[PDB]
């Protein structure tokens, strides 16, 4: 489910589309309402995909 | 006939015929580019035996994937 | 309790209605003028005959056309059903080709209606410039207002050119209410959080900007207007004591001011800077930077905090995930 | 994929938004709505 | 305005180009035909 | 220094506090009463922001970060290395932003114009208020507040945002963005109009009300008139803060789940439920 | 191969020099009207030094 | 649309320029409101006609005339009103003392 | 019958039925060709005994 | 009591109450559609035993 | 009673009730046509003990 | 009956008519389209008996 | 406005003209029906 | 504006003018239906 | 046939000519450069019997 | 405006020119045509 780069220039390693962020945006509402919790439950949303930032839920 | 150019001035019925049959050649163009059959830039050298037919199917490709190769 | 100017208890009608001045060939007024009475109460009174010459023509009917396929793809995605048309409607969308065409021509069904409805938007959008343009000319008037709006069709083309410079028309803006918002979020997502985009922050000051140079113009002009102070043009060829009360105003307040005139040059840049820094901001987007938040990291913008969490080395190999890749094609069996 | 198969036809949306599961039909469930989000089935006549 | 001369001689050429463009289209649809019958 | 025509316009009087007291100006800035107050909360807000900046880990403008204190202080001042200079700071920007609103008052007194302009400051204060007052104490905390840091506080931006899971469904923010950028576009329009008069191509008159009158009615079909435009501008500007104010507090203090499912209400009117 | 420099920070420079050019022809227009200032000591112009007041050439008749 | 004196309280029901034949306070109260306004407004709009006429501006002389001639037709359908009340007045117990015109 | 001219404009008339039957013409073009059994320019070649219907396969 | 029609234009409390019927009629009859008790089109031929009634006290 | 016609001009009641009917009817017919019972373009053609019905109370 | 015609005028009150017929004819229309059992574009040369039909009684 | 005769006239088209109507599309449902009955 | 002769002449045009619309999409239609009937 | 040039401006003509040609001539090479077969900038060298050609019906 | 000499002058140009563009036109579409033929 991953679209983010680790990296600040683009390159071949990642080529997601924004309609695949899209996509798993649709997942992650999914989840949030499994839940009854926010995205921040998880996340630090200026990264999405930061594990330090992140609570451990998302572990 | 010819009276309806009184009724209308035809410096401003050109126009609107011009941008009408622009718009319309333009809209049948780009079906046809867009159909499985007709898309003759690239598949226009295939004999009519051979152009698809029946390819009517909404989801004829998929619809998510990421982008082609950066190559 | 003071009279406020806000709203105007006697207008006064003409019963003839003016007209258009000059220079009608190529094209001519439609309608006649007409009086709106609530409109006399907001602001001036006349709906006017329009001008369209043959780039206004020209432009309506392409315009009308990418509309029509905007609606009639709309339609056709709830199977023609007129109640759930309206009742889905913001949700709605004609919606970009799929990615892996890129730059490909893609099926009807599949985007082709997408990138021919954008075609005729764009035209319609330079036909229309192309009016602005020449209506000017034809009043004797400055292009001040025609530049302004190329800087609005020059945001409006990175949502073309970036798209064209990262490879696929599938990052284009779906054509919905509420779909284009969801691109919206989604652009901002993929390219890792556009807060640290800093052309996208500049172009934030000048959208803020632009609310508050129209809050405080907005409001001198009708805190002199009782005299004459929206009379502009007249202040600013003839100095009043209402251009003189709103110099002095700023000035002593935060110890510089504008002119009458030169007010509105601010008004001009701060409106056009917004969208220009904007179109900038896209257009490195994906294809300089890919991640923004990392791009502030790396240039010191990033304020820290202490960690939320801390990974061991193996789960820095076992959290790492899958780019996602294409949905599955096939219903799988698992009886064996 | 290595390759495209396509889906039977009533397992095709009608609706290409990326995002309407979420947003729409997880609190839509409207019965002709319903039945509008895919395409119905559609056979060759002399298959009939 | 016209007079009805002027609209006279107008619709001459504007029925007769009209006729020759939908004659033009119709030698592209023999042609557009025997490459690809769409029926 | 003063303009060429300024000096007869400096008299006495229009104060609402003070009197002669501080009837007075230093350069071109008039002092008065809440120019004195304006001042003082100025300099012990900037200096104490200063001293956050000190005590944080940078120096680095962008990333100076002085934070609200955790939410199990409630509505009590924190130590004030834990959020509580935060708390004093926000009490010197409320002085500051009141004080400068009423000097703006006294110099349009003096002036013998209308209020105008500190009641359309009072809509950007209004949102500072919901932000940092008012919506904090619906939800019965201060560290409910925004952070004080140039990027810092477009994170808190960010993450306030998904705590709704898609903050573009927000009613009243939808409306609040159509007024900012109904605005903007309004703002492009008046300034091209006047200066396209007032500066047409060399070796034309100068323009007229009319012509710029008849520009705008094609644009829009009808004529705004004069007065008009500025009436539209300041209920645009003014309006896209209004709404702003409202957009946040909603948020929380009375809807607390996503987003998009609040417009369930729209898809079971019966007509159509 | 410049690891610090980047396309992005080089258009924002680019920026900041148009930006600050553009402040200043915006302060020179501001000084067509009350400039120079009066002073005790004389007149004063500010910086950046004001653009000369216009004279507007009036519709011939009508 | 609300007439102009009673505003949006006509949306109410309040609607004191009606004709009225009935004796009623809130009437009179009004009828002599508007009595004293129409008769200074036909006390300027013939001190217009007479500026015009010394100016001599035909068409203005003539809207002047016809802007007169309105006036006085208001004037007189007010003065109608204050007889009615007048009438009213006299006879219902628990009116004004002071006539109504 | 004719005198329903002296009642409308034909000037105003005309433009309104041209346009709306130009709008008419498109949309039922659009309509069919969203169709599976009428969207002709991918199935027209088929004879109708094979032409899609909006129907099942039997025996259920 | 009739001396009110003097106070107020009967021609206009008659609209204003005429306008509030239709409203307030409006509102009473949606919310008793939407209600499950009263929801007459779908359920209105149950008999009066037989249709819902909210929930009821009982508890742990 | 036609005196009513001397209070108001009828040609703005004609204008008002001709345009409440039309909107209240269509109102009526949508509600019906979401109903499930009168989805009577779907299932017009069942018989009344075919049709639907909303649930009832338990009685377990 | 023909006075109302000096009540309205015909020019105004003919063109309301005819566009309220247009609107009110494209929606029953789509209406249909729309549903199951007249999607007569896919499914008009099924006959009668052929036809879909809505979902009936509730139980086996 | 019109006269008494023109209202009179006019009216004779109008009701005339909606009765017609009423009868073609009494017919076009008479096919449909025939077709595929809805009750 | 209109005349009654002009209105009449008018009116010829307009008749045949729409008859002959009808024709053609009537053959339209025929031709539609040998093809692909929909009933 | 010069008498269009009374009616239109040729002045005005010939920008629009210019215009259109311009902007049809962009579209067609931009078309053209982002097709498989006709990709000069990449593939312009390749013999005609060696450039991209799409796909075929899957006549077995 | 032209005068109708002066507008005949014109329409010589400008059949030429249309003309000389068709013809550049013709040929770069028979050199596309040898190097990749698209039917
Ligand atoms: C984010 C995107 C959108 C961001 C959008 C930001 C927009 C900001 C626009 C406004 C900025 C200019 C403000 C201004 O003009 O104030 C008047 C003052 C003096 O000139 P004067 O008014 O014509 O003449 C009066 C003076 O000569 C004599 O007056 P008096 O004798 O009565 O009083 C004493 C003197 C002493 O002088 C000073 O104190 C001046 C100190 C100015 C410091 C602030 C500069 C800010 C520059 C920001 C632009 C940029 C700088 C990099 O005069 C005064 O007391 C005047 C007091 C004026 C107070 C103005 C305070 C403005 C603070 C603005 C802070 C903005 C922060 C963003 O002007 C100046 O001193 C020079 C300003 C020159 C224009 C800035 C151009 C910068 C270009 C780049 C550097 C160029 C280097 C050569
Ligand atoms: C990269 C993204 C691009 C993406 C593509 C983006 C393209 C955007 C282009 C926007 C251009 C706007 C320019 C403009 O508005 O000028 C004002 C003028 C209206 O004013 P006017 O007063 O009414 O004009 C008539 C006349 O009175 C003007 O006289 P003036 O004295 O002012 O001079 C203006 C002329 C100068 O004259 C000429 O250039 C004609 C000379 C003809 C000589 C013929 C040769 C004979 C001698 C042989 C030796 C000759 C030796 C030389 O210049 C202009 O200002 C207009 C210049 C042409 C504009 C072309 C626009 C296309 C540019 C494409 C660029 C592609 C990229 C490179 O209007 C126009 O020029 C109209 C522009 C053309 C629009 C055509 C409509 C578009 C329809 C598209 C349909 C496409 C699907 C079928
Ligand atoms: C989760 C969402 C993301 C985000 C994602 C984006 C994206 C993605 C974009 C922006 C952009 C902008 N964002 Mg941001 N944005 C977020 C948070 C914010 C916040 C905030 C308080 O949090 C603010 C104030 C802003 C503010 C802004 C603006 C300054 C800027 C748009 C300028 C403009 O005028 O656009 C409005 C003006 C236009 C779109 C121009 C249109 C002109 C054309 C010609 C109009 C055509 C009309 C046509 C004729 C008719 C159409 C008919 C219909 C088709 C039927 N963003 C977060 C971080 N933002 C844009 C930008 O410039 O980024 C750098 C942009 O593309
Ligand atoms: C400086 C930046 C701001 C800005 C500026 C700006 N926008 C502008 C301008 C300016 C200065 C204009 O001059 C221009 C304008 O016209 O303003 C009124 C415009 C404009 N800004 C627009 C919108 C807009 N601006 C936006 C934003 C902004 N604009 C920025 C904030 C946004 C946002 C925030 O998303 C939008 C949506 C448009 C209203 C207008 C440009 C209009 C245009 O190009 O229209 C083209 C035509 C059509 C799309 C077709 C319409 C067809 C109709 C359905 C009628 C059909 C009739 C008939 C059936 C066909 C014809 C038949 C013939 C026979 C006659
Ligand atoms: C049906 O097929 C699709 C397409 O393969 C499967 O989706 C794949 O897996 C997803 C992770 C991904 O999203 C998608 O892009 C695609 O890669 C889908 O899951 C179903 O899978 C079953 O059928 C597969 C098939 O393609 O036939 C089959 O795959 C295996 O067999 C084929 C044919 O022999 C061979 O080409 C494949 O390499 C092989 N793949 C693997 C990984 O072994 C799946 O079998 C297995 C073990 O994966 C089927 O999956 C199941 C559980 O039955
Ligand atoms: C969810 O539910 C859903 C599915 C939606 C279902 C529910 C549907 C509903 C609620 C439907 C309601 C339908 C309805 C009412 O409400 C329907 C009412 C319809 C009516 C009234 C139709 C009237 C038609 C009249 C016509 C066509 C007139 C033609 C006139 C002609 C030709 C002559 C013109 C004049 C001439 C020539 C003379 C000029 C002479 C002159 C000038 C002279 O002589 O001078
Ligand atoms: C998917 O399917 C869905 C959509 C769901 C299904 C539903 C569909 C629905 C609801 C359809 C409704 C259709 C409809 C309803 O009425 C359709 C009505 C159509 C009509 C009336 C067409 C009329 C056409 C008339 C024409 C073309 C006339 C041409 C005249 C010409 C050329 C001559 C002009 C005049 C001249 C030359 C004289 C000048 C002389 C002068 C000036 C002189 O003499 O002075
Ligand atoms: C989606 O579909 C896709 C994929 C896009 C496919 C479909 C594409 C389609 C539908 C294409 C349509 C193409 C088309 C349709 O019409 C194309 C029509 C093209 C035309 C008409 C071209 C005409 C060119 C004419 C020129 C260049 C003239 C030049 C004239 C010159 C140089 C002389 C100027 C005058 C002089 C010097 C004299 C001055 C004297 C004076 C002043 C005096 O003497 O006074
Ligand atoms: C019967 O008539 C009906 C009822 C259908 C009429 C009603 C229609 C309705 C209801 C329409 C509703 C429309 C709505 C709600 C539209 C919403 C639109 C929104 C919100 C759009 C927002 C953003 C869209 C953007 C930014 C799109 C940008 C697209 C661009 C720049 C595309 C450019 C494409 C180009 C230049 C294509 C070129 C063609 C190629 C590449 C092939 O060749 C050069
Ligand atoms: C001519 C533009 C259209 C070309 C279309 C393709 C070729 C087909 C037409 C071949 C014949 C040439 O076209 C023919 O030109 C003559 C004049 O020369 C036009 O004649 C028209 O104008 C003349 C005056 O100039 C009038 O007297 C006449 O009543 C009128 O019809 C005809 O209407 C047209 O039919
Ligand atoms: C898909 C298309 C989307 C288009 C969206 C268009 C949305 C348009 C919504 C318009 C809503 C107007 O709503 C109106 O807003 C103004 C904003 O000033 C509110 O007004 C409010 O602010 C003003 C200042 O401006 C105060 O003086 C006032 O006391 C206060 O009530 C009004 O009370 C409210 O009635
Ligand atoms: C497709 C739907 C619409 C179809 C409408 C046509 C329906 C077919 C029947 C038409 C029958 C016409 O029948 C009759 O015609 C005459 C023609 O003068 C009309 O007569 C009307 O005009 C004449 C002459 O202008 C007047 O003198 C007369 O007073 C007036 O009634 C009648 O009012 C109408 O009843
Ligand atoms: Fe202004």
């Amino acid at each position: 489910a991953r679209v983010i780069t680790q990296g600040v220039a683009p390159s071949n390693a990642n080529r997601s589309s924004t309609k695949q962020a899209e996509w798993t945006y649709a997942l992650m509402i999914s989840q949030s309402r499994s839940l009854g919790v926010n995205c921040t439950y998880c996340h630090n949303t200026r990264q999405f995909a930061s594990w330090r930032e992140a609570p451990p839920a998302r572990v | 006939m010819h009276r309806i150019w009184l009724m209308y001035d035809p410096r401003r019925v050109m126009v609107a015929l011009v941008g009408f049959l622009a718009v319309l050649a333009l809209v049948i163009h780009f079906v046809l580019l867009s159909s499985q059959r007709y898309s003759w830039i690239e598949n226009g050298t295939l004999g009519a035996d051979q152009a698809p037919v029946g390819a009517s199917a909404p989801a004829a490709a998929a619809e998510m994937s990421p982008l082609p190769p950066g190559r | 309790l003071e009279y406020q100017n806000l709203f105007t208890r006697v207008q006064v009608r003409t019963v003839p209605e003016p007209g258009i001045p000059i220079d009608e060939s190529t094209g001519t007024r439609y309608g006649t003028g007409t009086f709106s009475y609530l409109a006399g109460k907001f602001g001036d009174a006349q709906i006017g005959p329009i001008y369209l010459g043959w780039a206004g023509v020209l432009s309506l009917i392409f315009g009308f056309i990418a509309i029509e396929i905007i609606g009639l793809n709309m339609w056709a995605s709830v199977g023609w059903d007129p109640v759930e048309f309206i009742r889905q409607l913001p949700w709605l969308a004609l919606e970009p080709p799929p990615p892996q065409y890129g730059l490909r021509v893609p099926p009807l069904n599949q985007g082709g209606w997408y990138l021919m409805a954008g075609f005729f938007l764009t035209v319609s959008i330079i036909l229309w410039w192309i009016r602005i343009y020449r209506r000017a000319r034809a009043l004797q008037m400055g292009s001040h207002l025609p530049w302004a709006f190329a800087s609005a069709i020059f945001l409006y083309s990175t949502f073309f050119f970036q798209p064209l410079l990262v490879g696929s028309w599938s990052e284009m803006v779906p054509f919905g209410i509420f779909p284009h918002l969801d691109w919206t979020s989604a652009f901002s997502i993929r390219y890792g959080n556009l807060y640290y985009n800093p052309f996208h922050a500049l172009s934030i000051a000048f959208l803020y900007g632009s609310a508050v140079l129209f809050a405080m113009h907005g409001a001198t002009i009708l805190a002199v207007a009782r005299m004459g102070g929206e009379r502009e043009i007249e202040q600013i060829t003839d100095r009043g004591t209402a251009a003189e009360r709103s110099m002095l105003f700023w000035r002593w307040c935060m110890g510089f001011n504008a002119t009458m005139e030169s007010i509105h040059r601010w008004a001009w840049w701060f409106a056009v800077l917004t969208t220009f820094t904007g179109g900038i901001g896209i257009l490195l987007t994906g294809t300089v930077v890919d991640n923004w938040y990392l791009w502030g990291v790396k240039h010191g913008l990033v304020a820290p905090y202490p960690a939320q969490n801390q990974l061991t080395p193996e789960q820095q190999d076992l959290l790492r995930g899958r780019y996602q890749g294409t949905a599955p094609d096939s219903f799988p069996s698992y009886v064996v | 994929g290595s390759s495209y198969q396509q889906a039977p036809i009533t397992n095709q949306r009608r609706m290409r938004g990326i995002m309407i599961q979420s947003t729409l039909w997880d609190m839509d469930r409207k019965r002709s709505a319903t039945r509008q989000r895919y395409y119905p089935a559609s056979t060759p006549a002399n298959q009939l | 305005g016209m007079t009805e001369e002027e609209a006279r001689r107008f619709h001459g050429y504007m029925v007769t180009g009209t006729l020759g463009y939908v004659v033009v289209a119709s030698v592209a649809h023999f042609l557009a035909w025997s490459w690809r019958p769409w029926f | 220094a003063m303009l060429s025509f300024e000096k007869k316009y400096r008299v006495r009087g229009g104060t609402l506090i003070g009197g002669d007291l501080f009837d007075f100006w230093f350069g071109p800035f008039y002092v008065g009463f809440f120019g004195v107050t304006t001042i003082f909360f100025v300099t012990l807000g900037t200096l104490l922001c200063v001293w956050g900046a000190a005590m944080g880990p940078t120096w680095n403008l962008w990333q100076i970060n002085i934070a609200p204190p955790d939410l199990k202080y409630g509505l009590g001042l924190a130590p004030l290395r834990e959020g509580g200079l935060w708390q004093i700071i926000t009490l010197c920007a409320l002085g500051a932003f009141g004080s400068w609103a009423l000097r703006q008052a006294e110099i349009a007194r003096k002036l013998g114009m209308g209020m105008h302009i500190p009641w359309a400051y009072g809509g950007a204060i209004l949102a500072y208020t919901t932000l940092v007052v008012i919506r904090p104490f619906l939800l019965g905390a201060w560290g409910h507040g925004f952070p004080y840091g140039i990027f810092s506080h477009l994170d808190w931006v960010s993450n306030v945002g998904y705590q709704y899971l898609h903050f573009h469904y927000n009613p009243a923010h939808m409306i609040a963005v159509t007024f900012f950028f109904t605005n903007c576009l309004a703002l492009a329009m008046h300034g091209s109009l006047i200066l396209s008069v007032t500066n047409p191509p060399k070796g034309t008159p100068t323009g007229t009300s009319e012509q710029e009158n008849v520009f705008f009615r094609d644009l829009l079909g009808y004529s705004i008139g004069a007065i008009g435009i500025h009436r539209l501008g300041l209920f645009l500007a003014v309006g896209a803060a209004v709404w702003s104010a409202i957009c946040i507090v909603i948020s929380g203090p009375f809807w607390t789940q996503g987003w998009p499912e609040w417009w369930n209400w729209w898809l079971n009117l019966p007509i159509w439920k | 191969m410049m690891e610090y420099i980047d396309g992005a920070q080089i258009a924002l420079y680019a920026f900041w020099l148009f930006f600050f050019g553009l402040i200043i022809y915006l302060r020179r227009e501001d000084k067509r009207e009350g400039y120079p200032l009066e002073s005790p000591q004389g007149p004063r112009d500010g910086w950046p030094k004001g653009a000369p007041k216009k004279t507007y050439v009036h519709r011939d008749h009508g | 649309s609300v007439p102009v004196n009673d505003g949006i309280w006509a949306w109410y029901g309040i609607d004191d320029d009606r004709p009225m034949a009935a004796w009623s306070r809130f009437h009179a109260t009004r009828c002599v409101e508007q009595l004293a306004i129409n008769r200074a407004r036909v006390g300027a709009a013939e001190w217009a006609l007479a500026d015009v006429q010394a100016r001599g501006i035909v068409p203005c002389i003539a809207k002047a005339a016809a802007h007169l001639a309105r006036a006085r037709a208001e004037l007189a359908d007010w003065e109608a009103q204050g007889h009615r009340l007048e009438a009213a007045r006299k006879v219902t117990p628990g009116a004004w003392t002071t006539p109504v015109i």
